[PDB]
């Protein structure tokens, strides 16, 4: 029993967007199909459902007249056409079906993303360098003014994973993001080994490989 | 008459004959009331499948789900609600079930196959039946 | 309109421990309460339906119970896999509604942080803002604060914190404060301060340059 999603990814405001869910295993005519969703760092919200075989439908307070739910049997998807999107809608959306568990969900699908973006701005990154000590020292990168989110940090182009620390972005009062990402490394590999930040921001396109001392 | 039955939504139809009944029930409280609403869903071939109470009853309007355990030809389901234990509305269904496939159908086997039995509640045909009470 | 209050936001315990999570429904709720299990990045999964039915292939150490509009959560004996966010759910009424969550982390002992600052770059600093970063690393519990001090005057909105969850190794916290200046502000001052106070601490400690 699978749930796919598809459809994710940036959108503006007042646009639209279809996601989709693809079931197998199971038939869909028997269940109700729910969507579920979740703001970075924030709690499940229930959405809407759907039972493809009556048609009946129900949505949150935060999506209806905005969001429609749909379903083709014949075809064992179902559908969320989402309209007149606003920045908050932003977050992870989850497929999920309910099926003689008084409409608890079972099976989940893994999620897609749905950004919703005013602007566009790549990083600029910058090193956190420590001064002088003890068993262990302590490096960073500071990636500074960024919209939207998400930003990926890797190290040593992820040979590096023990000792980070890539803390959650804050929205500054810019209206732009920002996060540090540090790692605590052996005060002896320092000047023996080397410590590169890979920052990677997908809406902007921007890749920046950062070395620090 | 404080309590009103606004409309039912058969949710999952058709569905299979061992399948739970989900209903969307929506409903109107006038006035604030002392005692429990019992809802309830009767299989006719005879058998009290499933019940439901709210209590406090909210004042206004209303909306729920029921989900109701299935049970164990033409058949009939009553969605009946009682107050303090006082039946005062009933819906009646007609329900058709038949076999899957072509060929369960026209040479059905004679032990039954309830896996392949596919029920269809016939909603748009209610019956419903309202009784006068005393409330409170 | 309905709310399920999910309460504690947060809890810690230890391996073997017996915890409870408690959700109470605003109105009557006869049994259409679930409990979900979820971890970082991961999709939530399905624990408790009907209130007390554990769904297939949970561990039975997961129980589901209530008392009137009471709805409890019980995991008898925590094991390490168990530490993660839980939610209840309502589904009888209009509209299907989610609790809060419940943070189950783990216990440890006290652990101070270990302080680091980091002065602003040259290449930021050429653009013409300045970003002092102040790093308490793999410390606990989680509650710490950060005093930042110029010229030890004391600041005030002028910073912005970040934590990071329970690392899943050895169970400390990191956080991160950020000073943010203008270029001009910056010339200004020399002692660029960072104070911590924390449990772990007997006293203040406090890391600082000079620009």
């Amino acid at each position: 029993v699978q749930l796919v999603e598809s459809g994710g990814g940036l959108v503006q405001p007042g646009g639209s967007l279809r996601l989709s869910c693809a079931a197998s295993g199971f038939n869909v005519s028997y269940s109700s199909i729910h969507w579920v969703r979740q703001a970075p760092g924030k709690g499940l919200e229930w959405v809407a459902y759907i039972y493809p075989s009556s048609g009946y439908t129900s949505y949150a307070d935060s999506v209806k007249g905005r969001f429609t739910i749909s379903a083709d049997t014949s075809k064992n998807t179902a559908y969320l056409q989402m309209n007149s999107l606003r920045a908050e809608d932003t977050a992870v959306y989850y497929c999920a079906r309910s099926y003689s568990t008084k409409l608890a969900m079972d099976y989940w699908g893994q999620g897609t993303l749905v950004t919703v973006f005013n602007q566009i701005k790549g990083p600029s990154v910058f090193p956190l360098a420590p001064s002088s000590s003890g068993g262990t020292a302590a490096l960073g990168c500071l990636v500074k003014d960024y919209f939207p989110e998400p930003v990926t940090v890797s190290w040593n182009s992820g040979a590096l994973t023990s000792g980070v620390h890539t803390f959650p972005a804050v929205l500054q009062s810019s209206g732009l993001y920002s996060l540090s990402s540090v790692v605590t490394v052996p005060s002896s590999s320092l000047g023996t080994q080397t410590y590169i930040c890979n920052v990677n921001h997908k809406p902007s396109n921007t890749k920046v490989d950062k070395k620090v001392e | 008459s404080i309590v009103s039955l606004l409309g039912i939504k058969v949710l999952n139809n058709p569905a299979k004959f061992t399948d739970p009944y989900e209903f969307e029930i929506t409903f109107e409280c006038l006035e604030s009331l002392k005692h429990d609403l019992e809802w309830k869903l009767t299989y006719v071939g005879d058998q009290e499948l499933d019940s439901i109470l709210v209590g406090p009853v909210p004042v206004g309007v209303n909306k729920f789900v029921f989900s109701a355990d299935p049970p164990s030809s033409v058949t009939v389901i009553l969605l009946s609600c009682s107050y303090d234990g006082r039946e005062f509305v009933r819906v009646g269904y007609y329900v058709n079930n038949e076999y899957d496939e072509e060929e369960l159908r026209e040479n059905p086997p004679a032990k039954v196959q309830v896996d392949h039995i596919v029920r269809n509640i016939l909603a748009e045909k209610p019956r419903v039946t309202r009784f006068n009470i005393v409330w409170d | 309109d309905i709310q399920m209050t999910q309460s504690p936001s947060s809890l810690s315990a230890s391996v073997g421990d017996r915890v409870t999570i408690t959700c109470r429904a605003s109105q009557s709720v006869s049994s259409a309460v679930a409990w979900y299990q979820q971890k970082p990045g991961k999709a939530p999964k399905l624990l408790i339906y009907s209130a007390s039915s554990l769904y297939s292939g949970v561990p039975s150490r997961f129980s589901g119970s209530r008392s009137g509009t009471d709805f409890t959560l019980t995991i008898s004996s925590l094991q390490p896999e168990d530490f993660a966010t839980y939610y209840c759910q309502q589904s009888q009424w209009y509209p299907i509604t989610f609790g809060q969550g419940t943070k189950v982390e783990i216990k440890r002992t006290v652990a101070a942080p270990s302080v680091f600052i980091f002065p602003p770059s040259d290449s930021q600093l050429k653009s013409g803002t300045a970003s002092v970063v102040c790093l308490l690393n793999n410390f606990y519990p989680r509650e710490a604060k950060v005093q930042w001090k110029v010229d030890n005057a004391l600041q005030s909105g002028n910073s912005q914190e970040s934590v990071t969850e329970q690392d899943s190794k050895d169970s400390t916290y990191s956080l991160s404060s950020t000073l943010t200046l203008s270029k001009a502000d910056y010339e200004k001052h020399k002692v660029y301060a960072c104070e911590v106070t924390h449990q772990g601490l007997s006293s203040p400690v406090t890391k600082s340059f000079n620009r």
